[PDB]
RNA sequence: AGAGAAAUCAAGGCAGUU
RNA sequence: GACUGCCUGUUUUUGCU
């Protein structure tokens, strides 16, 4: 596209000086700028005085070296108005300014002495004086030779337009792109609908008042089992002589007898050999052990191939759309006993968090409230269960190489203040190659029980454990736990924050009303317990809030998330009516239908729904 | 739920914190997104007519309908053209400063918008590799494609990029001529960069040429095509939704439109989508000086927001604003391209609907075998399906809020409205309850006029104002902080100990400032985060780090090293290193080692860094932790090997080499953008002779340095 | 010189190994500075635990101070990490190994890197707190400058000030004019030991931190200062409150026939939206003596036209903005008083700032309204600077 | 088996021999 | 078939605004 009368070097140099594609007649402007650059480079063609070239060109040079040369000359030129070329022989600057009229002798600027040509060669009189005759002849030649190019390509209007004014932005959509754009719309690129602007008057429906709070449905079916990974409230520990983890696992492996009381079909009783081998290996000193014949059944090794082969063998011949059904199970009766056992009082503090520094009395107040909260919710079964969950999750996630093909043992061992070891159970990591966020790592968790149920633990195989005349119950389950869930249960201690937030709000509000912090307040809080309005003391309330939050966290399925999201609205409406305020709804507004869809099989959502529907539904 | 509703002391609204199952397993998506994609595509067509008739609706290009066609009872996709025109005119008549700032942005800010802003995004669909790639890589490949096919140089401005995209489609056939690695299974090692008793080896890479050809129709399809993905870790819904990403050939246009919407919405008082625009709702709520009048509060949400929204409505609104402002024709020819392209959108179908035969399942395309989506078979283009009505994904949230706000501006509606995409809240201030009901129904009908379609079961009106919600921020005579909303952000990040601690402290401080945390909650959060920090970085119990420090007499001096806590509640803003220096925990001997610039382990970064809580709105934090030896970076993932497209490694290493030669000769691109016109080679050359000539050396030495340059 | 030779060698290597990438435009650096295939920012919280425990879990540039094996532990790997030009992998203990058996640096370098952080720590441990007072406080969020600054700078002048601090030679006259001379020397003095090509990347961030005035939204119960804004997390809350402890010119109207008249002007954005902004104007004859640091002088006032100005200034001392203020009080130049800048304004603050920036970018109005002549005895030049060699000097100006 | 919920994981690719 | 060796555990079509 380069004109033959323009040098290739100056063309490639001017290619990117200014954006020529988004300018009105950008090609003509580029040609004009190439004209000016060829005029200035054509000037000072081997011309020199002293020991340096007579003229220095500033157009289209790096601005850093331009400033350097100007600093050598002890003169400063701005960017928005910089001369074309500077003459050091006469110590004056110049700018090539092509003008068609040639009668515009008026200087464009006073900083630099301007020079002009008439587009066919003739220069202004001072321009003729300040330049040598050979330079004038060369400019004549270039202007005439560009004039034939202008005439041949009939651009005589665009050239004068560009040398007259400045650049104008444009953005043009071609004819081919326009049709493709307009393929799928009735309107054109610039929508011009031929309709009179007005707002129609549309008739709607009346707004109804929600006189009574919605009643959540209660599904009917078999009781829901314990689907959590660990055991929860029905989890106990074995006291061991003080020492390291291996020094306790060896003690357990030596002084114990294992017999099967219960054998579930989900977890065969033959997987106990894997557990015994894992304990033996961990006792010897190597936590990681090789595979055994029972490990295939224990961790489902090569189960995908077997299931695929069986499915290929068993065929029907319809190829229908897959319809996945989710079984509906009612509220199990063990939720209440779990909530009442998780609130029981232990003897030791099970929340050991390192104290923060205290430099300002604001922190001393802050750490006092945290210490009191830990005192309230530490000596409690739920705190011990949170602890055991955290060790079970972290000692597996951390030693989850995430790329391994051998069985790994991760004991769940804690320590009491007296130093005695506490063997809650063992987690057996299996061959895992999880990459996606939905991949499941095979697990075989053995856990110490307190009481078997067979309607709460249907997939758990219960074994009888005898250690120094003491009879415990050992439960083995086969689970597959994803990396995301292991990650989120490694930070299970975060659940303490919400009841801590509630307790902090209560205490700080009491301090605000009394204008003084007490930190020993035990407020009486009224609640709808067993239907009637009874009261608690914020100590067992916060404790059972902690237990409920822990149960919600370990049972956090999409059903629970949707139920809570659609239940916050109903709770807000309950608050609104409790303040003698009336609630109105649009026409087809049934806010309980978005909640009833999330009550399917989760036990905690059923417990929450039963708690909701036991409350008064109308506030007179 | 009976334990979450106190009847004394604190209010139930303060217990909305307990209504979150966070700190538990976030729901994750399994299998194929194709069913969700087809559902989200068939929903706009089902909602067009009052009586569901998909087949007739599939022949509608512009979702303009008569006023009597709007289903006042249920979702209704489409808009009324005259209503859109009049509502846009009413919106323009008010908020004149916003329109003037829009004009300023158009004629002072738009001309110098650089296309390099496209590289600050995230994963985009690549029309060359047919996969999702990082935004810089896609931008580089598409710029190379345009330069090769148009045979010119792309200007630094985004306008030049858009003009190049507009001009490349004028061509008939296009080619790319990329690079591939012939055999990614033949890793070969060479001994380079070191031979002195410590040999260093770097992998070598072989290269070939793609030489792939695109026709006009194929390139247009790739521009139309928007790749679809599952929305993993979506907290708050029982049913998993689907996100999508457009190509790189429409993203510049989209950015122009979204920036225009940003400088419109940041100046109107009815918008909450500004980041600083969610704090005006506190001012509206505190504006409770009603003179004993019926003042309600309607907090709600919109159903099928991305489905019942026709791009032509917001296109018309944009062209109305631009025509009443006085902008030239090309301005309205630039703001209308994105909406006309997404009018012809080609949603990428998944890997196929799940068809089962007994127990085994097969993944079959939409066309093969009958399913529920038999009406959309006529819209299948390869593995992608077209859908004219609906947005299908939220690339336009700002202009969608703009449409919802121009809907607000009537004469009957005399209340206060706040709009943030889906969630919204209205503050009626009327004289009688009948007037309030009429205004609420007028609001509903007007949002249905342009297709906003509030969900009936999600909007609740309280006749005495004071109780409501907006973006998980509950209001009871004031807005109560919700600690639950940010709990997933208290887990330490995964970059390096210093940045992780800085982000943890900054998150806790931000939660305290916003009111979501207080003294005890913040202190407990810090104590939990400290233990999570120490465990995650091998500083608890017996580990490899503790062992290496034990049999080397390396005492722990940092929190990540297992030392005692140094950060108190009053000092989340302070940095660990300076705080330990002032308190006398770090001596000068250790400081001159960990802060030594000659560290081989430290990785340079930026104070501002990407922060996303969990698949939520991206956020920007401040990383003021000093670059000590503990500010490192993790090892690069190596899944890229055994893949044909591993040649991107060679290109990125060459680009790192070029970035290393820059930043050493140009001590200005660290402060501002690059603006020198020309190639990298020429600029580096000229700067080299400038730096050698500006130095203080002998003339012959300068000449020999020049001679050694080639 | 050694560094120049190394730069030449690196340039030659860049030309040789990467010829295609070096043929790209310079403006593409804004895009390929980030060209990486890494996805280390896509939910990194879920990968931290097993990624720092993985063999070779760190990235380290090759170096000689790190032995291959130290006391039986393999510290570093001999294979460069994929996609990384000059970095390899190492063991996670290398950061701990360097903390004791590592090289040292200058004490001044440590202070330079730890400047802003140590300033914040001293500010924290330099004030006396009050007594925590509990009450039902009402906190309202207000935009407040969070981090205290060494000197107040405009948000637009920060890049130019930083360019002056680090690369005063690679800058334009316009950028120098837009700088904030007065805070550049403080930054230079406190930053000199770290202004090296090795540490220029980390120096710019810490220099911006001392100079940036980011306006965060923070709760307050009393009007905070810049000092008591970075500490708002523990001084105010919903329950407790601890009680902690023309531009730059002088006018001196002196002799004046009439006082400064105020002609209120109404700019109509619309028949229904209008903005009223009055401007000060001198009526008749006045004699006003100004002063700005080391430059002083007085000018005559003939209606709204500058009759004559004379100044005493050091030689080659910039004088653009002082005479711009002079034109501001008196309304001697337009646009900026009577007609808009092409766009209708909002407030007087925005209007005066726009008047400053537009006329500092281009001072053509002052020259066209003020007077130009062809001689040499005139003191200043069209660029508004004192005695210098120049042409077409500004007329109607004498010495004092 | 199990995890699980509207469909997936229960290792997957590549080179050589076969 | 399977059967030897190599590789990958975010980069496999999957965290957009
Ligand atoms: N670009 C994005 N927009 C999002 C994202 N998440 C939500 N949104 C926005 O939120 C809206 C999507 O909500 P839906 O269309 O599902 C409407 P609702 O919330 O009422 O859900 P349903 O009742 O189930 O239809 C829409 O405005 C989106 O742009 C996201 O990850 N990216």
């Amino acid at each position: 596209d380069r004109p033959d009368h323009i040098d290739s070097r100056v063309w490639e140099l001017s290619e990117t000086q200014e954006d020529w594609i988004t300018q009105v007649h950008g090609h003509v402007r580029r040609v004009v700028e190439c004209w000016k650059y060829t005029i200035c480079c054509l000037i000072s063609n081997m011309h020199t005085h002293r020991g340096a070239p007579q003229y220095d060109v500033f157009k289209w040079q790096d601005r850093s070296t331009i400033e350097w040369i100007c600093s050598k000359k002890k003169v400063q030129y701005p960017e928005r108005d910089t001369p074309d070329l500077y003459d050091n022989e006469r110590a004056v600057a110049y700018k090539v300014l092509l003008v068609s009229d040639l009668s515009d002798h008026s200087p464009t600027s006073g900083i630099y002495h301007d020079l002009a040509f008439n587009l066919e060669g003739e220069a202004e009189e001072s321009c003729a004086l300040v330049l040598r005759g050979s330079q004038l002849q060369d400019i004549k030649g270039f202007l005439c030779r560009a004039l034939e190019w202008v005439v041949s390509n009939n651009l005589t209007q665009e050239v004068v337009e560009t040398i007259s004014g400045e650049a104008k932005l444009q953005f043009s959509v071609g004819t081919t792109f326009r049709t493709l754009l307009k393929r799928d719309t009735d309107w054109d690129v610039i929508p011009t609908p031929r309709v009179e602007p007005n707002v129609p008057r549309i008739e709607g429906r009346r707004w109804t008042q929600m006189k009574k709070l919605p009643l959540l449905k209660e599904k009917e079916g078999p009781p829901s089992p314990w689907r959590a990974l660990l055991l929860g409230a029905d989890s106990e520990y074995i006291v061991c002589p003080p020492g390291t983890d291996q020094e306790a696992i060896s003690w357990i492996h030596s002084q114990s007898e294992i017999e099967c009381i219960r054998e579930s079909k989900s977890t065969p009783a033959s997987v106990i050999t894997c557990l015994t081998s894992s304990l033996q290996s961990f006792a010897e000193g190597n936590p990681v052990r090789s595979r055994i014949h029972e490990d295939i059944i224990a961790f489902g090794i090569n189960k995908k191939q077997e299931k695929k082969q069986s499915a290929s063998s068993s065929a029907s011949g319809e190829w229908k759309r897959a319809e996945y059904q989710v079984e509906e199970m009612s509220l199990p009766p063990w939720v209440e006993e779990e909530m009442v056992l998780l609130r029981s009082d232990q003897e030791d503090n099970w929340i050991e968090l390192e104290k923060n520094a205290i430099y300002t009395e604001v922190d001393g107040v802050a750490e006092g409230l945290v210490d009191k909260y830990i005192e309230i919710v530490g000596r409690t079964k739920v705190a011990s269960v949170i602890e055991k969950w955290q060790i079970a999750a972290t000692r597996t996630f951390s030693q989850l190489h995430t790329d391994r093909s051998r069985i790994t043992a991760c004991p769940i061992i804690t320590r009491d203040p007296s130093g005695n070891c506490q063997f809650w159970g063992m987690v057996l990591l299996g061959p895992h190659h999880v990459k996606r966020d939905t991949d499941n790592a095979p697990l075989l968790i053995a856990e110490i029980m307190g009481e078997d149920t067979e309607e709460k633990y249907p997939k758990h195989s219960v074994f009888s454990l005898k250690v120094e005349e003491k009879q415990f119950l050992l439960s083995l389950k086969i689970t597959s736990f994803s990396r995301n869930k292991l990650y989120t249960f490694s930070n299970i201690r975060r659940v303490l924050i919400q009841p801590a937030s509630i307790y902090s709000q209560v205490v700080l509000s009491r301090a605000a009303e009394n204008n003084s912090l007490n930190l020993e307040v035990n407020p009486e809080i009224q609640l709808y317990l067993e239907g009637a309005q009874r009261g608690m003391t914020l100590y067992q309330w916060v404790r059972m809030i902690l237990c409920l939050e822990f149960l919600m966290a370990i049972y956090n399925n999409p059903q629970m998330e949707g139920f809570l999201a659609n239940m916050r609205r109903l709770h807000m409406s309950r608050h609104a009516m409790m303040e003698r305020r009336q609630v109105f709804l649009p026409f087809g507004s049934r806010p309980e239908d978005k909640v009833n869809e999330c009550i399917i099989n989760n036990p905690i959502v059923a417990y929450l729904a039963k708690g909701w529907n036991s409350m008064p539904n109308v506030y007179y | 739920m009976n334990l979450f509703t106190p009847l004394s002391e604190i209010n139930p609204t303060t217990t909305q914190e307990l209504l979150y199952a966070y700190t538990g397993p976030a729901p994750v998506a399994y299998g194929t997104r194709t069913r969700a994609v087809l559902e989200n595509i068939i929903r706009p067509y089902q909602y067009f007519y009052k009586e569901p008739n998909v087949q007739r609706a599939l022949d509608i290009k512009t979702g303009c309908k008569e006023p009597e066609d709007i289903n006042v009872e249920g979702p209704s996709s489409g808009f009324h053209t005259a209503s859109v025109l009049k509502l846009a005119d009413n919106f323009f008549r008010k908020y004149r400063p916003a329109m003037e700032k829009l004009k300023y942005w158009i004629l002072v800010k738009l001309p110098k918008l650089k296309y390099a802003e496209l590289s600050k995004g995230r994963q985009t669909y690549s029309f060359i590799h047919k996969r999702n790639l990082p935004a810089p890589i896609a931008l580089e490949e598409t710029v190379e494609f345009l330069e090769q096919n148009l045979r010119r140089k792309i200007g630094p401005t985004l306008l030049s990029y858009c003009q190049a995209i507009a001009d490349v489609m004028e061509l008939d056939e296009t080619t790319y001529e990329g690079a591939r690695d012939p055999r990614p299974w033949d890793i070969q090692l060479e001994e380079i960069d070191s031979d002195e008793e410590d040999p260093l080896f770097r992998q070598v890479g072989r290269e070939e040429t793609y030489t792939i050809k695109f026709s006009r129709e194929e390139l247009w399809d790739q521009m139309r095509t928007l790749n679809t993905m599952w929305k993993h870790l979506e907290r708050g819904r029982l049913n998993r939704r689907t996100i999508a990403t457009p190509s790189m050939l429409i993203r510049g246009f989209v950015k122009i439109v979204e920036d225009a919407a940003k400088e419109i919405l940041e100046n109107v008082p009815t918008s909450g989508v500004p980041v600083g625009g969610e704090e005006k709702l506190a001012k509206l709520a505190s504006k409770q000086t009603f003179h004993t009048a019926v003042t309600g509060e309607l907090s709600g949400d919109q159903e099928k927001f991305n489905e019942c929204l026709d791009p032509d409505a917001m296109r018309l609104m944009w062209t109305v604003f631009l025509r009443k402002l006085g902008c030239p024709d090309w301005i309205m020819e630039l703001f209308n391209i994105p909406f006309m392209v997404f009018k012809s959108k080609l949603a990428d179908m998944g890997e196929g609907l799940v068809y089962t035969k007994g127990k085994l399942t097969d993944r079959k395309p939409l066309g093969e075998m009958p399913s529920e989506f038999d009406d959309l078979v006529r819209n299948v283009v390869g593995n992608s399906i077209s859908c004219r009505l609906g947005m299908f994904m939220g690339m336009y949230n700002l202009t969608s809020t703009l449409l919802a706000l121009i809907s607000i501006e009537r004469e009957e509606l005399t209340g206060s409205h706040v709009e943030s995409s889906d969630d919204f809240i209205h503050f009626f201030n009327c004289k009688t309850h009948e007037e309030m009901f009429k205004q609420a129904e007028t609001l509903r009908l007007t949002l249905k006029l342009v297709g906003i379609n509030m969900s009936p079961s999600k909007c609740i009106l309280i006749s005495p104002a004071g109780i409501g919600e907006f973006n998980s921020k509950f209001h009871h005579r004031d807005f109560v902080g919700n600690v639950a909303t940010e709990l997933p952000a208290l887990v330490p990040n995964g970059t390096n100990p210093m940045t992780d601690l800085a982000m943890g402290l900054n998150v806790i401080k931000h939660s305290v400032n916003t009111g979501q945390m207080n003294l005890c909650t913040g202190a407990l959060a810090m104590r939990i985060f400290n233990h999570a920090y120490k465990y995650a970085y091998m500083a608890l119990g017996v580990t490899r780090r503790t062992r290496f420090m034990e049999e080397n007499a390396i005492t722990p001096l940092l929190t990540n090293q297992g030392a005692s806590p140094v950060h108190s509640f009053s000092t989340m803003h302070l940095d660990e290193v300076a705080l330990r220096r002032h308190l006398g925990l770090l001596d000068e001997e250790t400081l001159r080692r960990i802060l030594n610039p000659n560290n081989p382990v430290t990785q340079k970064g930026d104070p501002s860094m990407f922060f996303r809580i969990e698949n939520k709105m991206p956020q920007i934090m401040e990383d003021y932790s000093v670059p000590s030896c503990f500010k490192y970076t993790l090892s690069r993932n190596r899944t890229i090997q055994d893949k044909p497209h591993k040649a991107l490694l060679n290109k990125e290493e060459r680009y790192q080499r070029v970035t290393s030669i820059i930043n050493k000769l140009f001590p200005e691109v660290l402060i501002q953008e690059a603006s020198a016109p020309g190639t990298v080679r020429e600029s580096l050359k000229r700067r080299l002779e400038l730096v050698v000539e500006r130095s203080d050396l002998d003339e012959e030495r300068k000449k020999r340095i020049l001679s050694r340059i080639f | 010189e050694c560094t120049l030779r190394a730069l030449v060698e690196e340039y030659n290597g860049a030309c040789k190994e990467a010829p295609k990438e070096m043929s790209k435009q310079f403006t593409d650096y804004n895009t390929f500075k980030r060209y990486t295939t890494s996805k280390k920012d896509h939910a990194p919280q879920m990968r931290l635990v097993y990624s720092v425990r993985k063999p070779w879990p760190i990235s380290m540039t090759p170096s000689k101070e790190i032995p291959l094996v130290f006391n039986g532990t393999k510290l570093k790997d001999t294979i460069l990490d994929l996609g990384e030009s000059k970095r390899t992998r190492a063991n996670i203990v290398v950061p701990d190994y360097w903390s004791k058996y590592g090289s040292q640096t200058s004490l001044e370098v440590v202070n330079a890197i730890l400047y802003a952080e140590d300033l914040k720590v001293q500010r924290f441990f330099s004030t006396e707190w009050g007594e925590i007072r509990y009450g039902r406080m009402l906190p309202f969020r207000k935009p407040v400058q969070a981090c205290p600054t060494i000197e107040e700078v405009n948000p637009a002048s920060i890049p130019h000030t930083l360019l002056q601090v680090f690369c005063p030679q690679y800058t334009t006259l316009d950028s120098k004019r837009k700088a904030h001379m007065g805070a550049v020397e403080k930054l230079k003095r406190v930053m000199e030991p770290i202004c090296k090509v090795q540490t220029q990347e980390s120096a710019v961030h810490i220099a911006r931190s001392l100079i940036d005035s980011n306006k965060k939204w923070l709760p307050t119960v009393v009007d905070h200062t810049p000092r008591t804004a970075e500490m708002a997390h523990f001084l105010c809350s919903k329950y407790h409150y601890v009680h902690t402890n023309i531009r730059s010119t002088k006018f001196s109207i002196l002799n004046s026939d009439h006082p400064r008249i105020e002609v209120k002007k109404v700019f109509s954005l619309s028949p229904d939206v209008q903005v009223t902004i009055p401007y000060r104007r001198f009526k008749g004859k006045a004699k006003v003596y100004f002063q700005n640091d080391q430059i002083q002088g007085y000018f005559s006032c003939t209606d709204r036209q500058i009759d004559e100005i004379k100044i005493s200034a050091p030689k080659n001392a910039p004088l653009l903005e002082p005479l711009l203020d002079i034109c501001y009080y008196g309304s001697f130049i337009e646009p900026g008083f009577e007609q808009t800048f092409g766009f209708y304004p909002a407030g007087k603050r925005e209007f005066v700032d726009s008047f400053f920036m537009h006329h500092s970018k281009d001072h053509k109005a002052f020259l066209i309204h003020m007077g130009l002549d062809k001689d040499l005895s005139l003191p200043l030049s069209p660029e508004l600077n004192w005695k210098e060699p120049a042409l077409s000097k500004v007329c109607r100006v004498t010495e004092l």
